[PDB]
């Protein structure tokens, strides 16, 4: 349910940087739209907090609880440690899509 | 390196034919000649239909229809909790007994 | 509202938008800290893990080696 | 210097890397010269029978009649037993169904036997 | 694309070539404007460095040698342009383009609709139809016995006619269509 | 995770406890008079409260008290505070107990050894 | 959505385009200047300058095509053709 | 009768009306993009009402309404299973449901086909909420197979486009193998145990094996 | 956090006026571990083979 | 096909053929939507060797 | 309606990074001939952005001052 929301959020936030760049989907021609596009930033801003598991908003209440559980529990050891390092990474790659879509210089055509 | 006369003369004709033809591919002021044959209040119009229509008919058939052959509806069963009071029979479910309560 | 095209200059924005985004970053940014002020035990735990070493041998039923 | 890439079938060898595309030689040039004069002749006879303003219905395309005929028609005039044939008809056509025949044959003889067995969990089993 | 192509290409159509697609791939590595620029001189330095050299066995030699670099650099995920051949947006109005000999099946309450449009039509297809045979004479006269040596096709040299085989290029459908 | 798994695989396994076989020693071995455990909640009362087999533990009357204040303050979802913490204390109590089974496993195990590295060295010598 | 483009405009932006080239003075360039014969540049500046416009108008050239654009008007006329511009 | 049967069964069928209008001079005015959107907007309310019944006594129902046939000793009906998982997940589907075609009445504005996506958005839809719903196996496989054919008719939105048609027969593909699994599953659960429906399924499974449950994992 | 750190200060690199030629590891990551080139294009291959040569 | 050129103007723009050139025998399974052969930017057998 | 190109004498690569990448290429004895072109990018409402830390801290300003306000209120309600 969580995901449901903040994904598909995300995916519209998305979806205006698209239209409003003439079907540009590529954050190498993104950039400026930090002060260019003020509500959409701030909305993909908050989910990809959310999605991060920001500690209150809608992903604190379920990806934390999971993360505890897995690390509570008669698991694998591998499996354990590859869950933790992919929360590392869902963290580096909504970085990734916030710095080059809307930080920085434009890159988009004139 | 570059066009040759003869490629440069084509395709000044052809662009000038194919702004022509886009020129033409533009419409009349009469073109579409057709032949010729409040905001709460509409979405009343469809709140009545599309809700109240389907409602009535769903809860007709399964009052009437469905539910008069068995387990055709099956309920959980409610839960019950001690100090509770059964409305069936009028009967009073009886509360725990002392917890070792702790501060 | 009309918004008309710019070139090489940064698109005309609107009021309407400007206090839209900043309210919602607001309300998040709200939200976090009175979450945080009243439910802190979600984030920092609520009952202490208890030391296995400070328990004694008399209270885990643990006879001395020579008996 | 750098890696060198290796070319495979499912991943062919690009252009640029060929090493016969910086070695030309003056029948190379010719034999290209050929090539574009066979692509210009049938271009322009598509393109006259294209842009014919009385022309209605299908451009009859010979090159797709022999493609066609050489799938299919002509397979079996142009075929002769050989050893590498028939090698690889009685494997593909044979191979698998005593394969297969021998897999079903041992899951059902089990099956059979531990029915006759008496120790084979066949409660609930009512559709059969 | 509007241009026919020739046997092959020449060492110097080649180098640009290679100009071009290391640029474009040094851009898509140099994400931002100012590192671009800053590569990109460095890259024309390196191009203006051999340009000129009149052995053209060492020549072709260099050219080899810069495209096995280019392939081992490459960007594996390069930029394109959305209507590109690799691109996102590439060939989705292609569904949306009709042609107008699909126009001419319409009923006639269909084409009263658009009573304007249908006499333009017509004009462009007496048009079509008034130059068909100067067109195949110009095209039957000007080749060589042995047949097209080329893609290429000539103008027309005369006041009234028209370029042979001009009807699909001028009236091919539009870019965004529908 | 924890430092128990390095002692074990990095170390004695023969001295560590083994959580699928734990207790392997008898529950009044060192205990002289050891009490059992209480259970408040009947089985007739867990079953008419519908709990979850997995949430049907010692600590089971706190849920069922739980349960019944939210039905009973339905629209309010945030009136349930003291007895969530009631639920969550006992849980926390049983965790522990837990925790003290386990450590009693580890030292007892690490005891046997000792007597029987001195029955070893007595014999030998 | 977009608004459409028009000659006059395809126009301008070239020319913007080439003003902001260094290498070409921008008071002598006018839009029939040929980039070689009168303006004094080289291939590679003609590569450059076709991927400058591709940049601009966010489309490609293909290398077959772009070899040939030689003049201001001759990239004005490209483009609006593949555009289809016809005002 | 309680409101719980009629009010779930009510939002599937206002989900299903605007596909009967799909003939219909709305479907060809371009009124047709909001009038789905409302229509979801309606459903997504009488979808919280169940919501706010099943959160304050945790009330859950199975509806059993039609009977398809029976196969000597194995009876397929069409039966909804209304838990909590269906009374959480229907309301939650149906408000992004209504945000996404907002966004795409936007969005789409100028698709000369935005009425026939509408009308694809809400078949999805409604395949979506059969498989959540769905109490037997069989209705599942249903739901199944629906969202997996509208995924595939909606990859390939734009028919001209080689790497959308490669892109809708690639998830076509690999659901497939998917349904394998399923198909799998499903005889497992016929042959051992005589029934498709969850609720003789989990009775008469005690201990379930490798073998269905490696078919559902395959499936999933 | 740490994802965060790490992943700004990476890209953070990216604005030196440094070209470095990628790694083995980000054409791995990049080209999507090769899983999509090598299964499908072999498997694919093999069988639309297989169902001309051979059937 | 996927190899062929794509700004080419050819007779067939989505299988890329021409009208009357030979056709590959087995072009049912190298059109655009199939099997694909063009180079890759990694050697085909490292990428094995780093998928395996 | 009919917007107009804004003049291209005020595009300059003074006071932005095209200048410090022109310096590092009059060292290295070289030029590149398109920075105002993309100079035009460095300037305006494009001039200054925020940081990744400062981008999400966008609302925490009035977040925090609202936060504050209500505790008040909060503790104020509970006191009497
Ligand atoms: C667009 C619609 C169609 C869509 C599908 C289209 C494609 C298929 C077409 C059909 C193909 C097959 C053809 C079969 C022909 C034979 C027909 C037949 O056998 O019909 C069977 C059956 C008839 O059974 P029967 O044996 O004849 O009668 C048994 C009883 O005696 C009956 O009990 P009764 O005596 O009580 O009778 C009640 C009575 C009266 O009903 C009522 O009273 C109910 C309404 C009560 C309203 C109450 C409120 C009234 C207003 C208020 C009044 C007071 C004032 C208050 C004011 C308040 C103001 C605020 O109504 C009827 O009798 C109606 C019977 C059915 C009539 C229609 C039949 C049409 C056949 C046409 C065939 C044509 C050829 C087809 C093929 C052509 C080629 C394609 O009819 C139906 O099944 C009709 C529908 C049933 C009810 C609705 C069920 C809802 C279920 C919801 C499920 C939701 C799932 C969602 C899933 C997806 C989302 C997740
Ligand atoms: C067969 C092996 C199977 C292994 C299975 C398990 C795999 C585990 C994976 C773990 C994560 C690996 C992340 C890097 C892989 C992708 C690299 C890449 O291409 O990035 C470009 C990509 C940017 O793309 P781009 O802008 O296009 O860049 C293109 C440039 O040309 C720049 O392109 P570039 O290629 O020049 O840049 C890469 C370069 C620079 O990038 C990095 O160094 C990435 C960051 C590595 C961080 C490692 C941990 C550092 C410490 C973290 C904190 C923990 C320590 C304690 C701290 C205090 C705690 C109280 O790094 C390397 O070249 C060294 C290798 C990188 C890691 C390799 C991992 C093993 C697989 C490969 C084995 C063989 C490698 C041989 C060497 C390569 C071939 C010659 O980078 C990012 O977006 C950042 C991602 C990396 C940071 C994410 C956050 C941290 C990740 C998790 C660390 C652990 C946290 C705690 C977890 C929970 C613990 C309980
Ligand atoms: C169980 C049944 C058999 C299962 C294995 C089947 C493997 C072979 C499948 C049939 C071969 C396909 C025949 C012809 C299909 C057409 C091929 C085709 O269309 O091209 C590939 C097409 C598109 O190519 P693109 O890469 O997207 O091109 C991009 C354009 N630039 O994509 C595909 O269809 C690839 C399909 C390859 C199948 C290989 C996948 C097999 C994986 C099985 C692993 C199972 C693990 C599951 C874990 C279970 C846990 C218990
Ligand atoms: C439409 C609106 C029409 C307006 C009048 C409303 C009518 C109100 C109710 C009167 C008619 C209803 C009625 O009484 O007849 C019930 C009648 C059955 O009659 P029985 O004699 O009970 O037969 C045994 C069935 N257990 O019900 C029906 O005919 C079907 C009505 C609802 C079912 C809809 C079926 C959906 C179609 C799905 C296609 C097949 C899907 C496969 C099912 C998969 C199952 C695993
Ligand atoms: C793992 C997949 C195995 C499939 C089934 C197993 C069967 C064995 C594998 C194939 C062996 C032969 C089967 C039929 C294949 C026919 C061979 C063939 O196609 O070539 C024939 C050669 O055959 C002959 O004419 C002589 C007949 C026997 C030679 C080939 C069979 C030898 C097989 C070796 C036996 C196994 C070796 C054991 C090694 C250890 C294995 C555990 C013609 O030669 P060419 O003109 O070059 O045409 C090929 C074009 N590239
Ligand atoms: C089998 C040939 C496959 C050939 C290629 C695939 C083509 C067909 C794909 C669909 C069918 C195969 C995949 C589904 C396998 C079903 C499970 C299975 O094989 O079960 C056999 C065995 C049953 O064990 P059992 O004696 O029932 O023990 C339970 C007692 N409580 O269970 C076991 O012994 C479990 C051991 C692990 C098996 C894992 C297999 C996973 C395969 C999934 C991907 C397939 C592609
Ligand atoms: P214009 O007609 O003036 O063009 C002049 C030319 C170049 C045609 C000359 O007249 C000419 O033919 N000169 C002699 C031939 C020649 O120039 N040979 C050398 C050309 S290749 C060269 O040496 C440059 C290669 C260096 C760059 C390699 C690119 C690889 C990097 C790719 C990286 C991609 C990601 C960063």
């Amino acid at each position: 349910c969580m995901h449901a929301f903040f994904k598909a959020m995300l995916f519209m936030c998305s979806g205006s940087i698209i239209h409003s760049l003439n079907d540009e989907q590529d954050i190498r021609k993104m950039g400026g739209l930090y002060k260019a596009m003020p509500f959409t930033t701030t909305a993909l801003i908050i989910g990809s907090l959310a999605l991060t598991g920001m500690p209150y908003l809608t992903g604190f209440y379920s990806k934390d609880l999971i993360i505890e559980a897995v690390n509570m529990s008669y698991t694998n050891a591998w499996a354990l440690l590859m869950t933790l390092i992919a929360t590392s990474l869902t963290a580096a790659y909504s970085t990734r899509i916030i710095f080059f879509a809307f930080l920085g210089k434009p890159r988009f055509p004139p | 390196s570059g066009y040759t006369p003869d490629e440069k003369l084509r395709l000044q004709q052809l662009r000038e034919l194919r702004r022509r033809w886009l020129k033409d591919q533009e419409l009349s002021p009469r073109e579409p000649v057709l032949p010729p044959r409040y905001k709460t209040y509409r979405h009343s119009i469809f709140a009545v239909t599309h809700v109240l229509i389907p409602v009535w008919i769903i809860h007709y058939y399964l009052k009437y229809h469905v539910t008069a052959k068995p387990y055709t509806v099956v309920e959980r069963k409610p839960r019950i909790f001690p100090g509770d009071t059964i409305l069936e029979t009028g009967e009073v479910i009886p509360l725990m007994k002392e917890f070792p309560d702790q501060h | 509202v009309h918004i008309e095209p710019r070139y090489r200059q940064f698109p005309q924005l609107t009021r309407s938008q400007l206090i839209q985004a900043e309210f919602f970053s607001a309300t998040m940014w709200f939200w976090i800290l009175w979450r945080f002020w009243h439910d802190s035990d979600a984030v920092l735990g609520h009952f202490p893990y208890p030391d296995p070493s400070q328990w004694t041998d008399e209270e885990l039923g643990i006879l001395p080696d020579d008996e | 210097s750098f890696p060198k890439y290796k070319p495979s079938r499912l991943a062919t060898l690009p252009a640029t890397l060929d090493p016969a595309e910086y070695d030309i030689s003056p029948e190379t040039r010719k034999a290209q010269a050929e090539r574009l004069a066979i692509r210009s002749r049938l271009k322009r006879e598509y393109l006259l029978q294209y842009n014919d303003p009385n022309r209605l219905g299908v451009i009859e395309d010979p090159a797709l009649i022999r493609w066609t005929y050489a799938r299919s028609a002509n397979i079996y005039p142009n075929f002769r037993p050989t050893p590498k044939t028939s090698l690889l008809g009685a494997l593909f056509g044979i191979g698998p169904l005593f394969f297969w025949y021998y897999v079903f044959k041992t899951d059902r003889d089990k099956k059979e036997k531990l029915i006759q067995e008496g120790k084979l969990d066949q409660t609930f089993n009512i559709s059969y | 694309a509007f241009s026919a192509p020739a046997a092959y290409l020449t060492h110097q159509q080649k180098v640009l070539r290679l100009y071009k697609r290391a640029l474009r791939h040094l851009e898509s590595w140099c994400v931002h404007r100012d590192k671009y620029r800053y590569f990109a001189c460095l890259m024309r330095a390196r191009f203006d460095e051999h340009k000129n050299e009149k052995d053209m066995v060492k020549a072709t030699q260099l050219l080899r040698q810069a495209e096995e670099e280019f392939w081992y650099g490459q960007h594996p995920q390069p930029y394109i342009f959305p209507e590109s051949p690799g691109g996102t947006s590439y060939e989705r109005y292609e569904c949306y383009k009709v042609p107008e000999w699909c126009l001419d099946d319409w009923h006639p309450s269909e084409k009263a609709m658009y009573p304007d449009y249908f006499a333009k039509r017509e004009q462009w297809k007496r048009l079509r139809r008034e130059s068909w045979e100067r067109e195949v004479k110009q095209l039957q006269e000007e080749t060589p016995p042995g047949g097209p040596r080329t893609e290429a096709l000539p103008p027309a040299r005369k006041e009234g006619d028209l370029p042979p085989l001009w009807w699909h290029i001028v009236t091919r459908p539009r870019e965004r269509p529908m | 995770m924890g430092a128990h798994l390095a002692r074990r695989y990095l170390g004695d396994a023969s001295k560590e406890p083994d959580p699928l076989r734990m207790p392997t020693f008898p529950p009044d071995y060192g205990f002289p008079e050891r009490k059992e455990r209480e259970m408040v909640a009947t089985q007739q009362e867990m079953n008419d409260a519908q709990l979850m087999l997995q949430q049907r533990d010692y600590c089971a009357h706190y849920l069922i008290q739980l349960l019944k204040c939210k039905r009973d303050s339905f629209p309010n979802f945030l009136a349930c505070k003291h007895e969530q913490h009631d639920w969550d204390y006992c849980e926390h109590l049983d965790y522990v107990k837990r925790m003290k089974e386990f450590e009693r496993e580890r030292r007892l195990l690490q005891r046997k050894k000792r007597r029987e590295q001195r029955e070893a060295e007595m014999a030998r010598g | 959505d977009a608004p459409p483009l028009t000659l006059e405009a395809i126009k301008d932006r070239v020319l913007y385009v080439l003003k902001l080239y260094d290498k070409i003075d921008p008071e002598k360039l006018s839009v029939n200047s040929h980039f070689m014969k009168d303006l004094g540049l080289d291939s590679l500046d003609q590569v450059e300058i076709i991927m400058a416009m591709e940049d601009e108008f966010g489309f490609e050239i293909p290398d077959i095509d772009a070899e040939k654009l030689m003049c201001p008007q001759e990239i004005v006329d490209y483009i609006a053709d593949k555009k289809d511009v016809y005002e | 009768m309680n409101p719980f049967a009629s009010l779930t069964l009510t939002t599937l069928t206002i989900l299903t009306i605007p596909i009967m209008m799909s003939n219909s001079n709305i479907y060809k005015t371009n009124l047709y993009p909001n009038y789905v959107k409302t229509t979801v907007s309606y459903a997504f309310t009488l979808s919280l009402v169940p919501l706010l019944m099943f959160m304050h006594t945790g009330q859950e129902m199975i509806i059993s309404n039609w009977h398809w046939m029976t196969l000597q000793t194995v009876e397929l009906s069409l039966s909804f299973k209304m838990d909590y998982f269906s009374v959480m997940f229907i309301p939650v589907a149906l408000f992004v449901t209504w945000s996404i075609m907002e966004f795409s009445m936007w969005y789409m504005h100028s698709d000369p086909f935005i009425n026939r996506f509408f009308k694809y958005l809400l078949l999805f839809l409604i395949t979506m909420m059969i498989l959540v719903t769905a109490n037997n196996l069989f209705q599942l496989f249903i739901g199944w197979e629906g969202v997996g054919i509208m995924s595939f008719l909606l990859i390939g939105w734009w028919h001209g486009r080689t790497d959308a048609n490669t892109a809708a027969l690639q998830a076509i593909l690999y659901n497939r193998i998917g349904d394998i699994g399923f198909v799998l599953s499903m005889a497992w659960f016929l042959t051992h145990s005589n029934a498709w429906d969850l609720q003789q399924i989990f009775m008469l499974n005690n201990e379930c094996p490798n073998m269905p449950l490696i078919g559902l994992l395959l499936a999933a | 956090i740490m994802g965060f750190m790490l992943a700004l200060e990476l890209n953070n690199t990216t604005y030196y006026l440094k070209f470095k030629y990628p790694s083995q590891t980000y054409k791995f990551s990049n080209m999507l571990g090769y899983y999509p080139s090598i299964m499908h294009r072999l498997p694919t291959y093999h069988n639309l083979s297989m169902s001309q040569k051979s059937a | 096909q996927q190899e062929r050129d794509p700004w080419y103007d050819w007779d067939h723009p989505d299988l890329r053929l021409n009208w009357g050139e030979p056709i590959h025998w087995d072009l049912d399974m190298y059109i655009r939507n199939r099997v694909d052969t063009s180079p890759t930017p990694v050697s085909w057998n490292t990428m094995c060797k780093h998928l395996f | 309606s009919k917007m107009e190109l804004p003049d291209y004498k005020q595009w300059k690569i003074e006071g932005t990074p095209l200048e410090t990448v022109q310096e590092k290429l009059a060292a290295r004895g070289l030029r590149d001939p398109w920075g105002r072109n993309e100079a035009w990018r460095y300037s305006g409402g494009f001039a200054n952005n925020v940081s990744f830390v400062g981008a999400l801290l966008k609302g925490f300003k009035w977040g925090f001052a609202a936060f504050v306000v209500a505790v008040g209120a909060e503790y104020y309600l509970e006191s009497q």
